[PDB]
């Protein structure tokens, strides 16, 4: 789904799983 | 002379002169390195328009001219002083013999050769007697022996000509280099500052020759792949910038074998910058930093089944103990 | 601070000499040009008369007689290194000698890359005008058709921009240069006619082409052949038009010539000398025809000897020859015509102390006054000098072989100096010997066995022994293959009573670029035999060793390390600083150290006790090349740079924010005109002006700075401003532009020095001269006050 990272592309299936990832590219 | 010269609002990379770069998109400026007193004017150029029929996308790119050194700020425009490039004179030249001031002109070697620059350093550095110092080590010193020093190491990561594709000029190489070598920020900063280009060289010869290890910025002491693996698939070197569907620009140095990494997903083929490999992002194994993506050949006759893609921004070049 | 620079020992090394009719027309004189030196000798049937010795404000690049049509005797030309062109003449009126200048101009050109084959400056053998080759792609020229005293000019664009030599031709109808370009199809000889008139270049005589890749001479002959001799590396050739020839004689193919010289006016014969000191004779064969024209029938070369390897040659008269060297002692050669088995005889020697690689000040008789011992020369030519006080004594101890470093140990009553002897790959498998030298002829030599890891030339190190009264080679210690011996220290280290002698060396083979292993190994000479005393072994080179309070402080690449002596007499790494530049230059000064590399990265250390370790105090990073350093005191550093010139910087006095304590403000800029190699703490006399500091340089001029008071620096400054009012230039030359800083980017002023030879030169004026100099001057003051102490400024050398 379009849960997806914008910078890396990782496939996460919940909304949280991809704000957590986004914490990662700061 | 100083100049009144805007500054990108929106700039995250620190430009080289002589570097063309995307950006990420949300007629010269300056381009501030902030750590925080050095920048670079760029200039954005580009109305690039590819043809794909009925859809010409347009891409926005720019290029490091000057370096300077900021003196204040005004909102956003900047006052600027360009700073200069300090050309040295020959090592030997102080101390040349009128004698052999004819003498000092060499005829040209036959390109394939390593037996032939040690006639070189014969001849060059002759009149090293007369001073304190040996005939090798005013080697150490040569603009152009530093550059066949350094294009040493790039044939071993790039299999690409030895011609018109470097530059023979030394200001011009040494930026070249900088450029193209996997180092982070702070790197990039301390070459710019960097006045002489036989510094720059030395300077580039010794990230070389030092910092081998490539690690997570993030976490410090992980190490990623070293520069044995750095190998060149895309015909523009090992470390090429790309652009992702929503516009992030990554730098991307392809390695052989990359270690202490964590793959997030199945390996996907969609936007994959190189064609017929199926990228899986990387994370490290410790701090969960994005390092990167890991190619996967879809068909089995392909050359090397798998490599790694990591970008520039989330790694750490440190010397081995 | 503020510093006071006196020239002790004029340059002896020779660059230039010719011979013409100077002083009057029936006198043939000897010009010798000696950096800023110009002598002028007659030569007599005895030898050579000196005549007059003056001293020019600048660096002698070019020097030529030329008799312009309607002249009683010889013009003089000289273009010194600041690019000040300048015609001089002889004048004898009575008693007095007066060099007076015809005309003077400076003929720089504020664009245009200096050529890397130097100044050429030719002139026509009509005396129409003087060519100059300064910049590639110009060619200058200063038209001689009189009344041209500003020495104006102008320059014709060359197609040809990589031009190795460049002469006028003999014998043509108007103005014909001739010169040898390289370009990517090889080295060629081209021919253009100027005209002065249309100020261009036309088509010249003749246009060959493909000549020896390392052809690298030209030589004009004169009207009865015409035409250009090239001498190439193996081959020497004949030009004049569609006549041809190249004799390639293995005699010369050895070594590579280096100086030309004609003997006869028509052009017979010619004197070449080569690298290696070999003496030969060109004889060119000639044929006359029936109405007269003398065609070249062939080229002839003919080894005539081993003279002291030659800068310039110069034929005088009746066989004897000047042999003007920078490497050796220039000598007078009588050319015998039968060989004694060489047909070269010396007749005359005269001393030559440049190069100075090393000196140590070393007071033997231990009276104060000193005697300065000097690594001078270089291969063949290498010697050691010892100059002590009253006039200058030079005792000269001929080695045979190129002295590097040298320094003294008082205990062993000997020196211990570092040296290279160069040998050759003989065939079966080993390294023969060139000449026995100091290395070979040692009372006991001995070779390293630490074991710890086809026909070129190779470098041969051996760390000499030699004698403080006979200078005797006693012992003769050879380093391993392919080991580079760079530094050397004597000293006694921590509680240990004796004094050793330490040597600091590096691996370097030719396919590294970077050495990446070295070793310091302890010496102890005194019992009458040299046995090793434990080596350490290090990772990269010993660039340079100092005794740093009882320790010892080492170099290795970019790494400034401390060693301890234990008690089971071993180096023990103590502490470290790594630095981001190359340790080349390392001076101490009670726990303060001083740092440099070959760029002027200037940085300062102080060793903290209390933590053991060091902590950097301040830097200046400014990229030019440095060639010596030394420290005047606690917050002042000397040092030399390009271009031949000297500078000094400071520990900031205003140290409020921790980012001004931590730069070293430059305050002394000051263009010497020498190159400085080696910095002594020294003097020469036994003793005002505070420090004095000893420097040697290539051309043997040895020198001496001492700092002043701020008071007593602005009181000699303002002299100094008013003796250039009242003293003559030899080539009208201003004094403060020819001490300018001068580098190829920027240009200015001199600050923060005195020129203690301008100063010293105040006692040799006329009265009326002094009174003058000293109107509104003040710490009024009379002339016996400035005369007290000038005199007491000539007590320091
Ligand atoms: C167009 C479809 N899309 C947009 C809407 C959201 C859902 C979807 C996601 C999957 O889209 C992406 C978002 C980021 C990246 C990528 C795709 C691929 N990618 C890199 C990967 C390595 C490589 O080799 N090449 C790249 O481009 C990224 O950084
Ligand atoms: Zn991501
Ligand atoms: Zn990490």
């Amino acid at each position: 789904s379009l849960t997806t990272c914008e910078v890396c592309g990782a496939c996460f299936e919940t909304r949280k799983g991809l704000s957590s990832h986004a914490r990662s590219h700061l | 002379s100083c100049q009144v010269i805007p500054v990108l609002p929106q700039v995250m990379m620190i430009l080289i002169p002589g570097q063309t770069l995307p950006l990420q998109l949300f007629r010269t400026f300056a381009v501030l390195a902030y750590s925080a007193q050095f920048g670079t004017t760029a200039e954005i150029y580009a109305y690039r328009e590819e043809q794909d029929f009925g859809i010409e996308i347009v891409k926005v790119k720019a290029i490091g001219r000057q370096r300077f050194k900021v003196l204040e700020l005004r909102t956003q425009q900047a006052k600027v002083q360009i700073l200069p490039e300090c050309v040295l004179p020959s090592t030997m030249s102080a101390v040349q013999l009128e004698s052999l001031n004819k003498c000092q002109i060499f005829p040209s070697k036959p390109v394939s050769s390593y037996k032939w620059w040690q006639k070189y350093q014969k001849r060059k550095f002759h009149c090293a007697n007369l001073t304190s110092w040996p005939r090798w080590l005013y080697s150490l010193y040569d603009a152009e022996t530093l550059m066949d020093r350094i294009k040493k190491q790039l044939r071993e990561w790039d299999e690409n000509l030895k011609d018109d594709s470097l530059p023979s000029n030394p200001i011009d190489f040494s930026y070249r280099v900088a450029a193209c070598l996997p180092i982070d920020d702070v790197l990039r900063i301390q070459l710019l500052k960097i006045g002489s280009a036989i510094q720059r060289l030395r300077c580039e010869l010794d990230i070389m020759n030092k910092c081998t290890s490539l690690c997570c910025k993030q976490c410090q002491e992980t190490e990623i792949t070293t520069k044995n693996e750095i190998f060149s698939l895309s015909l523009c070197g090992p470390m090429a910038a790309y652009v992702n569907p929503h516009g992030y620009v990554h730098e991307t140095l392809t390695v052989y074998k990359a270690c202490n990494l964590n793959l997030i997903g199945r390996p996907s083929t969609e936007h994959s910058w190189f064609p017929g490999y199926a990228w899986t992002v990387a994370q490290c194994k410790i701090c969960a930093s994005h390092i990167g993506w890991k190619f996967t050949a879809t068909k089995k006759d392909m050359s090397p089944q798998k490599f790694w893609g990591l970008t520039r921004s989330a790694l750490l070049p440190t010397i081995p103990d | 601070s503020y510093n006071y620079v006196v020239t002790a020992q004029k340059p002896t090394a020779v660059n230039g000499c010719v011979t013409g009719h100077f002083t009057s027309a029936e006198d043939l004189n000897l010009l010798i040009a000696k950096n800023t030196r110009l002598e002028i000798y007659v030569v007599t049937a005895e030898g050579l008369r000196p005549v007059k010795e003056v001293g020019m404000y600048g660096k002698i690049a070019v020097m030529e007689l030329f008799r312009p049509k309607g002249e009683s005797k010889d013009l003089l030309f000289i273009l010194t290194a600041k690019y000040n062109a300048c015609i001089l003449e002889y004048k004898q009126s009575g008693e007095s000698i007066d060099i007076i200048t015809r005309a003077h101009g400076n003929v720089q050109d504020r664009i245009g890359r200096p050529s890397e084959t130097g100044i050429i400056g030719i002139i026509d053998p009509e005396c129409r005008m003087i060519g100059l080759r300064l910049y590639d792609g110009l060619f200058k020229v200063i038209p001689l058709d009189r009344d041209n005293k500003e020495l104006k000019a102008f320059n014709i664009r060359l197609e040809e921009l990589h031009v190795i030599d460049v002469k006028f031709l003999y014998g043509c109808q108007a103005p014909t240069i001739c010169f040898v370009y390289q370009d990517p199809q090889g080295r060629h000889v081209k021919t253009y006619e100027v005209s002065l008139r249309e100020k261009e270049f036309n088509k010249g005589p003749w246009k060959q082409e493909n000549v020896e890749a390392e052809a690298s001479m030209v030589i004009a002959v004169p009207e009865p052949f015409g035409g250009a001799i090239i001498i190439g590396q193996e081959s020497i050739t004949y030009h004049n038009g569609d006549k041809y020839l190249a004799i390639a004689p293995p005699i010369i193919k050895q070594s590579t010539i280096v100086c030309h010289n004609r003997v006869d006016p028509n052009g017979s014969r010619y004197l070449l000398g080569d690298m290696e000191g070999r003496l030969f004779m060109l004889l060119l064969e000639k044929e006359e025809q029936m109405d007269g024209t003398v065609t070249l029938k062939d080229l002839r070369v003919e080894l005539l000897g081993e003279t002291s390897i030659a800068e310039c040659l110069t034929y005088l008269d009746n066989g004897v020859v000047f042999v003007g060297s920078r490497l050796g002692d220039s000598q007078l050669v009588k050319l015998n015509v039968d060989s004694n088995e060489s047909y070269v005889v010396a007749m005359e020697t005269f001393t030559n102390l440049g190069p100075i690689v090393d000196m140590c000040v070393v007071d033997l008789e231990r009276q104060g006054q000193g005697q300065l011992v000097t690594c001078s020369g270089a291969f063949k030519e290498g010697s050691l000098r010892i100059i002590r006080n009253q006039k200058l004594h030079i005792r000269t101890v001929p080695l045979y072989e190129s002295p590097r470093k040298i320094c003294y140990q008082e205990v062993s009553q000997c020196f211990g100096v570092l040296s290279s002897r160069i040998e050759v790959q003989d065939t079966s498998g080993g390294t023969t010997a060139l000449r026995p030298s100091a290395s070979t002829q040692a009372l006991s030599s001995s070779v390293s066995s630490s074991k710890l890891f086809f026909g070129e030339e190779v470098e041969v190190h051996n760390l000499l022994i030699i004698d403080q009264h006979t200078f005797e080679v006693l012992h003769a210690h050879q380093f391993l293959q392919n080991e580079y011996a760079l530094s050397l220290v004597s000293c006694k280290l921590g509680k240990d009573p004796n004094t050793y002698f330490i040597v600091g060396t590096a691996m370097v083979y030719p396919e590294e670029a970077e050495p990446k292993q070295g070793r310091i190994v302890v010496f102890q000479y005194s019992d009458g035999k040299l046995q090793t005393v434990a080596e350490k072994e290090v990772k990269g080179a010993v660039y340079s060793m100092v005794e740093f309070n009882g320790k010892l402080l080492a170099s290795i690449n970019s790494t400034v390390r401390l060693y301890e002596w234990t008690t089971e007499k071993e180096l023990r790494t103590e502490c470290n600083h790594y630095n981001n530049i190359m340790a080349l230059y390392l001076k101490t000064k009670g726990d303060f150290i001083l740092v440099g590399d070959l760029m002027r990265s200037v940085l300062l250390l102080a060793y903290k006790p209390m933590e053991g370790n060091f902590e950097e105090i301040a830097r200046d990073f400014n990229p030019n090349w440095m060639s010596a350093v030394e420290i005047l005191d606690d917050d002042n550093f000397l040092g030399a740079e390009n271009a031949f010139n000297l500078f000094v910087c400071q520990k900031d006095s205003a140290a409020t924010t921790d980012e001004e304590r931590q730069h070293l403000q430059e305050v002394g800029l000051f263009h010497l005109g020498e190159f400085v190699n080696v910095f002594c703490h020294g003097s020469l006399v036994m003793q005002p002006t505070q420090g004095s500091v000893l420097f040697g340089t290539v051309n043997g001029m040895i020198g001496l700075v001492t700092s002043l008071s701020e008071s007593w620096y602005n009181l000699l400054l303002d002299m100094q401003n008013r003796l250039n009012k009242v003293i003559k230039s030899v080539g009208k030359i201003e004094h403060s532009f020819w001490r300018s800083f001068h580098t190829e980017r920027k240009t200015e002023p001199a600050t923060g020095f005195i020129d203690g030879d301008l100063i010293e030169s105040f006692l040799d004026i006329s009265r009326p001269k002094m009174q003058e100099v000293v109107a509104n001057l003040q710490y009024e003051a009379t002339a016996d006050d400035l005369i007290k102490v000038v005199e007491e400024l000539t007590r320091i050398h």
